[PDB]
Formats: structure tokens, C-alpha cells, sequence
RNA sequence: AUCUAGUCCGGGGCAGGCUGAAGGUGGGGGAAACCCCACUGGAGGGCCGAAUAGGGGUUCUGACGUGCAAUUCGUUCCCUUG
RNA sequence: GGUGCAGAUCCCGGCGGUAGUAACAGCGAAGGGGGGUGAGAAUCCCCCUCGCCGGAAGGGCAAGGGUUUCCCGGCAACGUUCGUCAGCCGGGAGUUAGCCGGUCCUAAGGUAGGGCCUAAUAGGUACCUACCGAAAGGGAAAGGGGUUAACAUUCCCCUGCCUCCCGGGUAGGUGCGGUAACGCAAGCCAGACUCCUGACGGAUUGGGGUAGGGAGAGUAGGACCACCGUCCUACCCAAGCACUCAAGCCCUUGGAGAGCCGUAACGGUGAGAAGAGGGCGAAGGUGUGAUGGGCCUUCCGUUAGGAGGGUUCUCCUGAUCCCUAGUCCCCAUGAAAAGGGAGUCUGGAACGAUCCCGGGAGACCGUACCUAGAACCGACACUGGUGCCCCGGUGAGAAGCCCAAGGCGUCUGAGGGGUAACCCAGGCUAGGGAACUCGGCAAAUUAGCCCCGUAACUUCGGGAGAAGGGGUGCCUAUCGUGGUUUAACAAAGCCACGAUAGGUCGCAGUGACCAGAGGGACCUGACUGUUUAAUAAAAACAUAGGUCCCCGCUAGCCCGAAAGGGUGUGUACGGGGGCUAAAUCCUGGCCACUGGUGGUUGGUUAAAUCCGGGUUCAACCGGGCGAAGCCCCACCGAAGGCCGGGGGUACCCUCUUAAGGUAGCCAAAUGCCUUGCCGGGUAAGUUCCGGCGCGCAUGAAUGGAUCAACGCGGUCCCUACUGUCCCAGCCUGGGGCCUCGUGAACGCCCUGAGCCGGUGCACAGUCCGGCAUCUCCCUACACCGAGAGAAGACCCCGUGGAGCUUCA
RNA sequence: GCCCGGAUCCGGGCACCA
């Protein structure tokens, strides 16, 4: 057979990659060591990325964006450290706060930028505490656990409701994926031939064997329902 | 169409330009390569053993 | 070498006593000095696309005549 | 027309004459017809880019 | 159909509807949280707003403030 | 990868008309909620439409079929703010 | 010994027959008269006239070509014919820049050297440094009039401008006005930091301009004059410099509401409206440039030239070109740099400009010509493709028709013909009106604009231009509304649109041109979109909506030999992977099999290690320990899927193998029998519609039922209409026919080929027996030559292949 | 051919190049 386009996605051609300039930069937390203040000097739009960015402007003139938490204003004080209150926006550390605390833009480490509920609408809470670290719930209802001094930002990230109007129409989807990297439109695997995918081929259009396959299936066999537990809508 | 009517857009420029280094048209322009002397990423001159039927 | 946005057309006959009529092409007009973030160009400030050497003509008299209005200003002294 | 002066600057064998032979040259070999073997036209025949 | 007769007979009964009540969330008279619903609030982007008495810019929601 | 397939960067285009979404104003009613009419407004993968503006390639199974042409020509048609 | 040819769809060379035959028509153009040159004119040159294009056949310039450009002289070949002609042949020539472009900057992207990798490199490359990457992006500064056979924002004349450097002054160092927004000749040289132009989408609308186009008056010139006196041409000005500006945004005063102000529309206002004053401020305009030109024209000499006249005034219309503001939209938010200007500080000297005057300098490379029914690519002077930018009447119009400016009759073979048959395009037909045919294919009908009027159905938006009815010319006068002019309204001059009254002609008034036939019923895909370049445009693909699976990031999925990499400048409202296919009403039972996931008393389980025997040591025999997997158990059907039979009285029991087809739907694009049976429609119905349900072999996201809107999708019926037919006839353009010029190809053992009956591998031009038959030429027809064209694609064989699959 | 379990046979997982 050929090739698959999962298979071909990997090279990283030019199809595949993405248009990354077309962005305001990378929207992480800077490497910083005292307890700092900051301002709100605008609120941007990041072309593919679903959160609005906020820029702060540092008391010692240094600049850097992260996703804008929703009911943060252009020209508010912000205070970041370990000494810093329980205010929307506010750049803290999860060792410093209680139980049920609504949190988002978490670290796993000190000084990594970020990496848990940064998507719009996403947010994390408190859950508990191990020995040498505090345990967070996810937005995928699972629990992670990380470092005393990991920062974190007070409030939930912009742009909710994100998923309630359709798209309604096949062309209010081909802009969306223009900025992105995601391959549109999506042929069903059974509308190929037989070289092409291991569901293609027959006189009448169907997944010939059962979907689920095996988590060590080599490259070019993983399709359908990966390695999965269950099926069914119920 | 793939005869006639397609030959019409052959007219643009080329995608061979002369080479300084052995004087023949087969520069390669958007590579940056020789496609006969290999000038361009080649020191030595470009040359293989089949090259010619033994 | 057909036509291209950078550039207008004009084609001149009111003020006019000779006889023809040809096309004249010029650059767009130009804007009020520009990099951004405070981003509001100001009042009594000139921009042209030659210069005519001007010093005190292509800008206020105030004290932070050109930089910009007293707007983005005292926070800085 | 945009010449990027290795045609243009040089002059020759590169953007430059098809000729036909002296007439002096005719006279001299006394030769029955004599024509230039490497003739080409602008219409028919190609020259190297 | 109100704001949703711009699509004719297109998409489906229910699929207007959807999007109909949506939009007309957005455009009701919302009161800006700052000076107050004096100058009226505008969405610049997803998630983006503002009001155009007291200038003030801020971040909501991707369809009310 | 001068053809063609997909993509990214920088550019150039689509004569002329029609319909009339939300919103706004003024009349006329009923206590009320709210309803009717007229006008204004200018939405939409809306509609009609230039041999040769651009794009396509359905019919005649038309002409041609040692061609104008190793895929063209005529008629009848399709699209044209995405 | 490289040694003898008739065959190899033999190789190469020369030459026949077809045959002086086809073709030199078709894609909407056309020539005629008079004269000239020349050995020789349908074809080259001059004059008159006639025809065609006129959103291209005219004008301007790319990539590509490469001398094709211009002058002189030619015609052996070259051009579909001829040629005295030419994009051909011979001989001479031609491209001029501080201001145009390259050159410079960066974009998507790439490369070299280092590192890391590689057995090695001419191999890979996430990192560092450097460089490259746009003759339509960014990017200091020029216009006019003229000049050659051929170049000109490049040469001459006039008037300029930019950058840098000199010399002389001056503003500053040490100066002023305003409440303010701001106004200005304001020092110099060396740094640092910062800010703002550069520098950005789509849609829609107002305002202001300009190119262009018109009417009237006048002066010159021209055209017509059967009679009228009208018609055409000319009347006009660059950059730079001085002055001016609407929108918008700012500054003082002022102090408003149950209201005021204002737009085309949205609107604005105590966080300060209207009213009064002001500041910054487009495109353009008006002066100067310019008693300079260039445009029209008269007279004399008709060599060289010379001498005069005019170039004014009042209005209208007007961009798709220009600049200026609004508003709206996005699960679109719509490049970066060099290079510019300014500001705030620090240091240094006392001389000194961003302002006036004079002087000097500004490398290097491109520049001719075509830019296409003859200069580019397609073997060709190829009806294809490659181009982009621009251009009075009728009319909504860049449409169709007619004509200016400009161009052409070279989409380069002609002549004769009462013009045969026939073919390719077109016009019309009495009576009938689909009787034609697989099928109304093709052709016909209708058609623009205004007013009235408009059904079932429906997702309430549509259907819908449904269907249907009435009006329309010309002339003679009017009225209303609006624009514009130094212009509230009213008057005046121009201009546009909408109506009214009367008169009148024809077969016909959207009189040509342009320009929808309509209705009823079923299937199918929801819709706009995509596809087999060159026989398939579809019901196939996509789609929005639905639903399921993997994964907490040092993840999940994928690429690499490694170094490493794509998703990722990303973080579950996410990235990756399946199936179904808008919406509405719904989506049943089954975990036995296969597959996936998890678990485990327990069995089996490789290498290594440990123990015993053996071997003066080993090999070699045993035993123990023994991971994942498998055996075993459980769960999962929007996982693959499956949904019967028998016996008894809708009910109960049994076997395959777990259960035994629920809601619905149907003789279906799925029903073998089969033209199923009954009804509808027709005079007559194997198709169609409705109903039934012995369903060979319907059925639920493997999606079931269901059609509103949509379709260059499949089918049936009706009305209208017609040469589709009964059944053909006449007319027209281009060919054919006759003549001149150019000039091929296929068939070919042979030239010996009339036919009928036979023989024979079973259908003879040639053999046997008969009957026939004087020779040549022209047109027309294609029945025979098992006619010509291609080592049959069907089928079988070969211990021939290639791609796909899996339980080989 | 073994292990192992079950009544010489049976079952389960592994040994087995004429």
C-alpha cells in the first residue's frame, strides 16, 4: 500500500505545519525572582488560539503576554510573587492558597510558562495536598500533581461559551483552519481504496473488521478506536 | 489539457540557467545546483561510474 | 508593468490652456511619524514625503512638542 | 528587456551575431557555393537561454 | 426567525433557532461595568469589549460581556 | 512540481440590475402587554446577467475525425461577494 | 575466413501506382474603376470610391524571444498560389539617465561555516554565527515644448528639485507673540534611551474633485446648395513656487430636560448640547511658470524663405480615476524590515545652523524592436495556450445593432457557371398536430418595462417572475417633482425623472436588436461547493449537524539510520483517530463468535543465573526458579455485527449459536416466480401512480420513516406549440461541377479480377461446366473484393508477470 | 515425545528439518 496521511502528517511538510508568525508570541510567564508589579497595557486577539492575551508592562520595563483571565480591564495593577493577594489576574503560588481555589494557567515546575487550563473557559481547583506537593483537578476531571511554588493565575481564561452558535455552513470552517494546522476537509476512510487505508475497498462502503484495535499495532494499522476500553453511546 | 492547449504555459522563465563552471544550461535555479557538474554543493566535479556503458 | 496599487493616477485639463491629455503617477500620501503602542499622532506635527528642511515648522512649541500631547507624557519625566 | 549583463555586457558567443562568410573569403578559396554551417534563425531554431 | 431571516430556507429549522437566541444575546443593551450603560459596549473580537463613553477595554465572554 | 496536486508568502480582478434581515422614525388602535401600516436601513457560501470581462464544459451522441488542433470549432447551456 | 539471400510487420538508399487526384470552403470581411514600375502584375506602388472592426481587429507595457528594429540593394530557395513584395537574402547602421529601473530591505523560504550525528560523503540538521531571497511588496529627489531614417522622464531649450561637500552672511550660544490649541530663520559636535510614519481586511454610503462628454454666442476654414440652411473642424497651459480649504480632531467662552442639536443612516449631550469666537488641516483650484510655446488660418515667392490674422464669452453632465469621512462584520481581526522624522537626557568646545546667496560632485549595469489569428510555447507565418492595463446614438448596461479617433480588406490562392445530384449552415410551407421515435431528440412557442393579481404546500424564511389579465408607437401641447448655477422659498437659464389631455396611422408600436413555454406527480442527494487533463459531472466526494475512541504534556498520534523532529509561539471549550451525513419523529432485542480493555487461585513459559551427575577441563544429561503472552474470568453493540426452526393449546417447552426482526417501509435504484392481484390514466399501458403484503433476499447512526427550499440528476402525465411525421416542395450562403496555379497519403504476390452452379480445410478473380463479353473517356453511387487501418482487449494455454487481500 | 490436571484415556500450555 501507500503511505497513510497521518503517516504523511509526520514529516512536517508545509501542509502540515503551522503559521505560527501570524501571533502575537509565545504566551508564557517570564523568569522572574522577587515580588513584582505589573499593569494591563492592552488586550489582543491571538489569531488561532481560541484566548484573548493581555501584555504587561513590569515595574523594572519588561514585557510579556499570557492568556487574559476574564474580567481583567486595560490599565489595572496587577502584583505577582509569593507575597501576592487573592485577586483575579494575580500571578500567586498554588503552596499559598486554600481549598476550592479557581485557578488556571498552571505550572507543573518553577519557571516552565505554563501548561494546564489555558484554553478559553478552562479553569482548575485545589483539590488537596501530598507531602512535598499540592494536587490539582483538571479540567478533564483527572487529578495532577505539582511543585509547592508552581505560579498560577486567579480566575478562569476569556472566551466562554466559545461552542454554543453551529457553524452553520462550510465555509465559516475553512477560514478557522486556515490559521491553524489542522487538515480540512476530512475524508472518510472507507471512501478510499484499498492502498490507501486499511478501511478502504468492497462493492459496499464499510469498516470491514471490528474498529478497536491494539495499543501495539505497528504505524499504518492504528486507526478506528485506539486501544479503547468501551464503545457506545450509553 | 494535457497536450497542446498545457504546452502554452512553457513560456515563463526557466528551470535551468547556464552554469559558470562547466558552461552548459542546467544550473538548477531554485535549488542552487548544478544538475551536470554538481557546482553548488559539489567541489569535485559530479561523476559516476555508469556513466557511460562498459 | 501593468497597474499596481502603490501608486495613483491623475490626469490634469481644469487650470489648463495648451491642448492634451497624458497620466501622471505619484506615491499614496504619506502619515504622521509611526512605530505603536501608545498610538495617538498629534496636532501641529508634519509629515511629507520630501522635506523641505523645516525645524521649528514640523513641530509645536511646547516642551514635549513632538513627542506627543501631555497624554502618554508625565509619567515619564 | 532586463539583461543581467552576462548576455548583454558580454558580447559574442552570448547575445551576439550569425553571420554569413566575407565575401573576400568566397572570392579567395574560389569556393563553388560557400555557406556557413552553423546558420540559425531567430524563428525556427533555439538559442541557449 | 427575526435576526436569523438573513439564511432564507438553509440549515434547518432547529439549526437557525440555535443560533438565532445567541446572537440576540448579544445584542441586547448591556450596562458596561465601569461608568455605567451610559456609552454602549461593542465586541472588538471573541472575548473582547468595549465602551465607547469611558474607552475602558476588558475581557468577558466569547458572546456577552 | 515552467504541466498538474496541495500549501504558504506578495500582488491583480468580478459591466449592469433585483430582492429587502436585524436595527431606526412617524402615524392608527386598544388602560396595559402588545398589534397594524408607511418610510428609512442595506444583511446573505441570496437571485437575473457581458462572443473574446473572468471561470466551467451539459445537449445536439452537430462539424472535424490522413483536423486549424496528438482534444479544436459551432449551437444549447452552468457559475459570477464568495 | 567477417565466405554465397527472395522472404525476417528485416535495416538503409533510390523509385513507382493511387494521381496531376484530395486539399488550398466552413471559425459572420469584399471588392471596383483609372494610372505606374518592371523581362514578367488578381497579388507591389499612387488617386477616387465601396465595405469590415470600434470593451477589440484600436492604444500602452510584461515574462519569453534575441537583432526579428532602421536605410539601401535583391528574388536561386523561403511565404499554402503569384510576386517587381516581405518577419526571407546581401551590404551598412542603431540603444546616451543624480531625478526611470536594477543596485538596497526584509517575507514565505534557503545556503555556508561551526557544533552534534554518519562506516563515509557529493548525507541529516533542533542549536550558534553569517549571508542569500521580490525589475508588480517597502524604498531621497523632474516637468513641459522641441529634435532622428532609427533613442529619448536619458539628447537640446526653459523652469527646477534631492543628497553630500566648500565659501559669504544671518537666526541661535546671550530671541520673541498668544489665556490656550499653537505661530517662527530654530546654535554646534559626539553619544544614550524612547516614541511615533514606514505599516496593511471585507462590505456598504455620503461629500468634494478631476479626465472625459455636451448646448449656446463669436472669429477663421471646410462640406453641401432640385429647395431649405444646416452640418464638420480649431479656441488651449506641465512640474516646481506663493496663497487658499471641507470633513475630522483640538482651544477659550457659554450653560441645556420632559427638552434641545443633528445625519443618507446610525446618532450627540452636565465626564458639558446649541449659540459665539478661534488652532491644525486632502484631492484640487487660482496666480506665476508663459509677449514662452502649439493650435487653426491668409498672402507673396512658389529654389531659400518672408509678411500677416485669430486663439474669446455663458452654461450643463460627469467616472469603474482621486481624497475625505461615516457605519457594519468575523469560532477570519487582515507582513516584516532597512530607510525617515521628532523628543528627553549626558559629555565637550565658543563659534555658529535644519535659514538666505554663490560654487563643486552624484560610480556601476539595463534601455533597439514584437508583446501576438506571422516576432513567446505547441515539429509550421498552427482557429489552441500565455497576458495584463485602457477606451457618440439606442439602452439599466463594458450586451446586441449602427457609426467616430485609430486600423484593416494578409484570419494571404483565384476565375466561370439559367449555379446539376448531394453535403454543411439558414428561411417558409396548405389540411392534420407527436400519428415520428428507445425517448417531443432537434425545431417551434414565450420573452423587455409599468399596473393589477397570485394556489396547494411549508422548516413560517419561502413557494413566487407561481398561475393569470390589461397597457406600450407617432404628433400637438401641458403639469408635477428634483438638481445646478456666489441661488432657503419664489423668479431666470440649463438639466433629469414621473404623469396628463387631445389628434392620428399601420397586418403588426419592447415593430429591427435584445429577450423565461407553463402546469401535475413520483424517486434520489438536504442546500452553496468537488471529481476520472483526452469517451463517465452523477444518486459518487465534501459539508454543516450528530456521536464514539486515545491522551495531563518528559502525554497521546506520527517521521528518522542516528543527532533529532511535525502537531507546538499549542494545553481537554484542546491535539490526534473513526463512523454517520441539514432539520423534524425516532434509533428495538442479543456479549454465544471475533476484537478491544481489565483481572487472576491456578497451569504452561526463553536467555541468564543456581543445584546434582558427567568430563583430570568442556561439550552433554537432568532438577529448581521462570517476565510478557496464551489457557481462565468479567465488561463493552453510535465495537464488527446477528435478528431461525420444531411441538402443543396470542400463549408455553427444546436445538443450533446469545437472542429471534420492535417502530416503521415495500413488489422500492432492493421481489427469483413475474407483464404478482385490484383500481387510475389511454381507443388500446410489460413503463408510471395508488393500495395489498405468500418480504427468494426490507429495517433502524451498518441509520429507519420523512421531502419544505435547491438540481446542466432519473421517470410518468397534461396544456400550448410546431416539417418530428403523413409527405414532401420551393428558395438562400459556402463547397461540389468546368478552367488556371500549388501539390500529398492508405490500399499494391500479379493485373490476369463478367456472372451462375459446383470442387476443395466444407462461401474462388485465377480450378471444372456453362452462359456471356468491341475499345477508350466523364460524372454519380458505395453492393462485392470474406475492402483499409491495429502481432484480438473476449476465451484458453505458459511449471510468464504486476498491483491488491488474508484465516496461504 | 514432555509437563500438568482429570479417569491406560482426556484436557490445558509448550517441546517436534526424513
Amino acid at each position: 500500500g501507500k503511505k497513510l496521511l497521518q503517516q504523511r502528517a509526520g514529516r512536517g511538510g508545509i501542509n502540515f505545519r503551522s503559521p505560527s508568525w501570524r501571533r502575537v508570541g509565545p504566551a508564557r510567564y517570564p523568569n522572574i525572582e522577587g515580588d513584582h508589579k505589573g499593569k494591563i497595557i492592552d488586550i489582543l486577539h491571538n489569531p488561532g488560539v481560541t484566548a484573548p492575551v493581555v501584555k504587561v508592562k513590569l515595574d523594572n520595563g519588561l514585557q510579556f503576554y499570557i492568556p487574559a483571565v476574564q474580567g481583567v480591564a486595560v490599565g489595572q495593577e496587577i502584583s505577582i510573587g509569593k507575597n501576592a493577594t487573592i485577586s483575579n489576574g494575580n500571578i500567586v503560588e498554588v503552596g499559598q492558597l486554600p481549598e476550592g481555589t479557581v485557578i488556571c494557567n498552571v505550572e507543573k515546575l518553577k519557571g516552565d510558562g505554563g501548561k494546564f487550563a489555558r484554553a478559553a473557559g478552562s479553569y482548575a481547583v485545589i483539590s488537596g495536598k501530598a507531602g512535598n506537593k499540592v494536587l490539582i483537578k483538571l479540567s478533564s476531571e483527572k487529578i495532577v500533581e505539582v511543585s509547592q511554588n508552581a505560579r498560577a493565575t486567579v480566575g478562569i481564561i476569556a472566551g466562554g461559551g466559545f461552542v454554543e452558535k453551529p457553524l452553520l455552513k462550510a465555509g465559516n470552517n475553512y477560514w478557522k483552519y486556515r490559521v491553524r494546522a489542522v487538515k480540512w476537509p476530512v475524508v472518510r476512510g472507507v471512501a478510499m481504496n484499498a492502498v490507501s487505508h486499511p478501511h478502504g475497498g468492497g462493492l459496499h462502503q464499510s469498516v470491514s473488521r471490528p474498529s478497536t484495535v491494539s495499543r501495539n499495532a505497528p504505524p499504518g494499522r492504528k486507526v478506528g478506536h485506539i486501544a479503547s476500553r468501551r464503545t457506545g453511546r450509553r | 489539457m494535457k497536450g497542446t492547449p498545457s504546452f502554452g504555459k512553457m513560456n515563463k522563465t526557466p528551470t535551468h540557467v547556464r552554469c559558470r563552471r562547466c558552461g552548459r544550461n542546467s544550473f538548477n535555479a531554485r535549488k542552487g545546483y548544478c544538475a551536470a557538474c554538481g557546482f553548488g554543493r559539489s567541489k569535485k566535479i559530479r561523476r559516476y561510474s555508469w556513466q557511460n556503458k562498459k | 508593468s501593468p497597474q499596481q496599487r502603490s501608486g495613483s493616477f491623475r490626469k490634469v485639463f481644469v487650470k489648463l490652456p495648451s491642448g492634451k491629455s497624458t497620466i501622471h503617477y505619484e506615491r499614496r500620501k504619506d502619515n504622521i511619524a509611526r512605530c505603536g503602542m501608545c498610538k495617538k499622532p498629534l496636532n501641529g506635527v508634519k509629515n511629507n514625503y520630501t522635506y523641505k528642511y523645516s525645524k521649528t515648522e514640523k513641530r509645536p512649541e511646547r516642551v514635549y512638542g513632538g513627542y506627543l500631547c501631555h497624554k502618554c507624557l508625565e509619567s515619564l519625566i | 528587456k532586463h539583461k543581467s549583463l552576462g548576455k548583454k555586457l558580454r558580447l559574442g558567443k552570448a547575445l551576439k551575431r550569425n553571420s554569413p562568410i566575407p565575401a573576400w573569403v568566397i572570392i579567395k578559396t574560389q569556393a563553388e557555393i560557400r555557406f556557413n554551417p552553423l546558420r540559425r534563425n531567430w524563428r525556427r531554431n533555439n538559442l541557449k537561454v | 426567525t427575526g435576526i436569523a431571516g438573513r439564511f432564507g430556507a438553509r440549515y434547518g429549522s432547529s439549526t437557525r433557532k440555535k443560533w438565532k437566541e445567541v446572537m440576540e444575546r448579544r445584542y441586547m443593551p448591556h450596562q458596561c461595568p465601569y461608568c455605567k450603560t451610559t456609552g454602549k459596549v461593542v465586541r472588538i473580537a471573541s472575548g473582547i469589549w468595549y465602551c465607547r463613553k469611558c474607552e475602558t477595554k476588558w475581557a468577558g465572554l466569547a458572546y456577552t460581556p
